[PDB]
């Protein structure tokens, strides 16, 4: 499943935030590892 | 160096932290990876 | 004249007690045959010594003289027993002035450990005057003949004498038994690293990082720094590497290791065919520092 990967999310602070999301890798296929997004808190 | 490797720490936000370093996905030898760490906010 | 004293030809003097006694070999002229060096002809058609007059002097320089045929080899043998040490046992250098025509061969031969001869060059062709330069790996009787043939394919007389091969100069280094023709400066040999300097008058260290060349004894003019991102050796022969690489960006410094290629690999080319069915594959072995 693709949320396999270990998800670093940047908790909100200093008004921003990254939605990091990075691989663990004896994963396969699956969703590619997904970029970190930026959003105001 | 030593700032080669990539910063995912986590901030406080509901009194829990988490700060994990880890090289980018794409460094020889060098220092080995620096382990998580847990501290009150 | 006797060694210790270097002569050009009108004079001789007796060399400085400061300079180290150098015997050397040179023959610009040759109104009189060293006695080194002796002629014979190897007929082309039989294949035997003839015994003849192979060379011919002429005062100042020696050419290829006609024998039976024009086929036939026109040797000159020099031997030298051995080398006298001041990679440089011995340097020899040539002048060939070759004004042949056609099927021209200058078959210089070294027979190393008065092993067989291997031709190390093979001149083909008419060439101009230079200088070629032969190095031997180690301290032997070494015998240099210049095997000369006018013509590659035979016709009946001696059709061809045109063909001359012209050697006016013969420079040999670090000879034994011979004559001091040039003495160089120096005594006692210093210990590695130190470069020999005559006007200075005691053993003096090159500076730090620097290979230092004993073809040029004299100063440190011949005591060359090493290049980038490389280590002077404790005997100076050779720079070394440290087989790593440290280089400055504007991010950060880079260090490049080659600590795991100091080992020798065996890494081949493709198995290649010749023209004929005969195949061959080139194998480099390649040691990249340490
Ligand atoms: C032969 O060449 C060398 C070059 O290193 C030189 O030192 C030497 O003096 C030459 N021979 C003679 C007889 O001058
Ligand atoms: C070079 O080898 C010969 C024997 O072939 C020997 O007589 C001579 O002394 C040697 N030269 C040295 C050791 O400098």
């Amino acid at each position: 499943s693709a949320s396999d990967y270990h998800t670093f999310v940047s908790s909100c602070v200093a008004g921003i935030q990254k939605t990091t999301y990075m691989w663990r890798k004896l994963c396969s296929g699956g969703i590619s590892l997904p970029e970190q997004r930026v959003t105001i808190c | 160096s030593a700032s080669d490797y990539h910063t995912f720490v986590s901030s406080c936000v509901a009194g829990i932290q988490k700060t994990t370093y880890m090289w980018r996905e794409p460094c020889s030898g060098g220092i080995s990876l620096p382990e998580q760490r847990v501290t009150i906010c | 004249c006797p060694y210790g004293s270097y002569s050009n030809g009108s004079d001789c003097t007796h060399c400085p007690a400061g300079t180290e006694p150098a015997v050397g070999f040179e023959y610009k002229w040759w109104n009189t045959l060293p006695s080194n060096m002796e002629t014979t002809v190897l007929s082309g058609i039989n294949f035997e010594y003839k015994g003849l007059t192979g060379w011919e002097v002429a005062g100042d320089h020696i050419y290829t003289a006609v024998g039976a045929s024009d086929n036939d080899f026109m040797i000159l043998t020099l031997v030298v027993p051995g080398f006298r040490p001041p990679k440089e046992v011995a340097r020899i250098t040539f002048v060939f002035e070759t004004i042949c025509s056609v099927n021209c061969e200058l078959y210089f031969m070294v027979g190393m450990n008065s092993r067989t001869n291997t031709p190390v060059e093979t001149w083909k062709g008419t060439k101009g005057k230079q200088s070629y330069t032969y190095t031997i790996e180690e301290n032997a009787t070494v015998s240099f003949t210049w095997a000369f043939q006018r013509t590659t394919l035979h016709e009946t007389g001696r059709k061809y004498t045109n063909d001359v091969a012209k050697i006016y100069s013969i420079n040999v280094t670090n000879v034994m038994g011979g004559v001091a023709s040039y003495c160089r400066p120096c005594c006692t040999s210093c210990p590695a690293g130190h470069y020999i300097n005559r006007d200075s008058g005691t053993c003096h260290l090159c500076p730090s990082n620097t290979i230092l060349k004993a073809h040029q004894p004299y100063g440190a003019q011949a005591c060359v720094p090493c290049g980038p991102g490389t280590k002077n050796n404790k005997i100076h022969s050779l720079c070394y590497n440290d087989c790593t690489f440290s280089r400055n960006t504007p991010s950060r410094i880079f260090n490049y290791n080659f600590s795991a290629l100091a080992g020798t690999v065996s890494l081949a080319g493709v198995p290649s065919f010749t023209s004929k069915g005969l195949k061959y594959f080139h194998h480099f072995t390649l040691s990249l520092c340490g």
